């Protein structure tokens, strides 16, 4: 609950997945 | 998923899949909310035109997957049921409005690098996130094409549709409780949801606290990566009261 | 077409 949406080897350890950004870029 | 990718190991560790007993093979997608509770599609366990009606005791939940068919040994946890709660206004005759589900585990499963639960949006995460062109992701083990099944989990990142859009889309009356997503004919590119992807997530990642947040459920779409159509889903927040009612009289 | 899993989970 309180770490709920935060990927133990994703942003856990700051690496980001090879798409994330693609939806950053959408959040105009 | 149609027109999708391979996932990353531990890119959606909350993916949860809906197992039959017997025949042993996939039922639906679904979300890891709690270390007790998964969220599904209403459709994925009750519907009547079909003949699906199922009990608890007819499934299973596999959570930290990433292949389909295999049994991933020393990763994946497979959990069973206590108890299922359908939304007591799920509309199955029409149009699947309000098609959720909850599913409360017999015991509580152990967080691991691969399992993890998403957050549920609140008021604000939604109104901020949920506008027609920003971009969710879905996932699941569902068809690669309308009429064949993956190795692998799948992903695709599609927009959200303004809902005039969507309502001219189709015949099927659309409500509130529903929002589209999906290229258009124009766009180019494409991808969808497909048959055995129904109850998984569509999230999204707040780009004010950098955490992921389920914003629909895979709910309905006339064929798959269809021309002019789009993949329907559960609108989360607008059914989170009751969500939060189950689990707190349940929970 | 799926492999099998540990019996403990199918009682
Ligand atoms: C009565 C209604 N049946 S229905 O669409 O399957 C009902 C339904 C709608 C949305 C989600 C889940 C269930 C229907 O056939 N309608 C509603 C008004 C016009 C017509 C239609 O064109 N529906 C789209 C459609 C129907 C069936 C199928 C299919 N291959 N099963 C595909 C698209
Ligand atoms: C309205 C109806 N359309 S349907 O064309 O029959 C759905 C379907 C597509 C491909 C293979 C088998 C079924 C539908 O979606 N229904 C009827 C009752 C349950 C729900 C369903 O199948 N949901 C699963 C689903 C299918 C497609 C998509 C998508 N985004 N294209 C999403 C969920
Ligand atoms: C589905 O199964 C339950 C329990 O076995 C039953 O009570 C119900 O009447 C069945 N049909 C529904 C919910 O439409
Ligand atoms: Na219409
Ligand atoms: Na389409």
């Amino acid at each position: 609950e309180a770490d709920c949406g935060l990927r133990p080897l994703f942003e856990k350890k700051s690496l980001e997945d090879k798409t994330e950004r693609e939806l950053l870029e959408s959040y105009i | 998923i149609v027109e999708g990718s391979d996932a990353e190991i531990g890119m959606s560790p909350w993916q949860v899949m809906l197992f039959r007993k017997s025949p042993q093979e996939l039922l639906c997608g679904a979300s890891l909310i709690s270390d007790r509770w998964v969220l599904t599609a209403a459709h994925c366990l009750l519907y009547p035109p079909w003949d699906k009606n199922f009990t608890e005791n007819d499934l299973l939940v596999r959570i930290g997957k990433h292949s389909r068919t295999r049994y991933e040994r020393n990763i994946e946890k497979i959990s069973m049921l206590e108890k299922i709660y359908i939304h007591p206004r799920y509309n199955w005759r029409e149009n699947l409005d309000r098609d959720i589900a909850l599913m409360k585990l017999k015991k509580p499963v152990a967080f691991s690098d691969y399992i993890h639960p998403v957050c549920l949006p609140d008021r604000e995460t939604a109104a901020s996130l949920l506008q027609a062109g920003y971009k969710g992701r879905v996932t699941g083990w569902g068809n690669l094409k309308e009429t064949g099944q993956p190795s692998v989990l799948q992903v695709v990142n599609l927009p959200i549709v303004e809902r005039p859009v969507c309502k001219d889309s189709t015949r099927i009356r659309i409500t509130d409780n529903m929002f589209c997503a999906g290229y258009k004919p124009d766009e180019g590119k494409r991808g969808d949801a497909c048959e055995g992807d129904s109850g998984g997530p569509f999230v999204m990642k707040s780009p004010f606290n950098n955490r992921w947040y389920q914003m629909g459920i895979v709910s309905w779409g006339e064929g798959c990566d269809r021309d002019g159509k789009y993949g329907f889903y559960t609108h989360v927040f607008r059914l989170k009261k009751w969500i939060q009612k189950v689990i707190d009289q349940f929970g | 077409d799926f492999e099998e899993i540990p019996e403990e989970y199918l009682q």
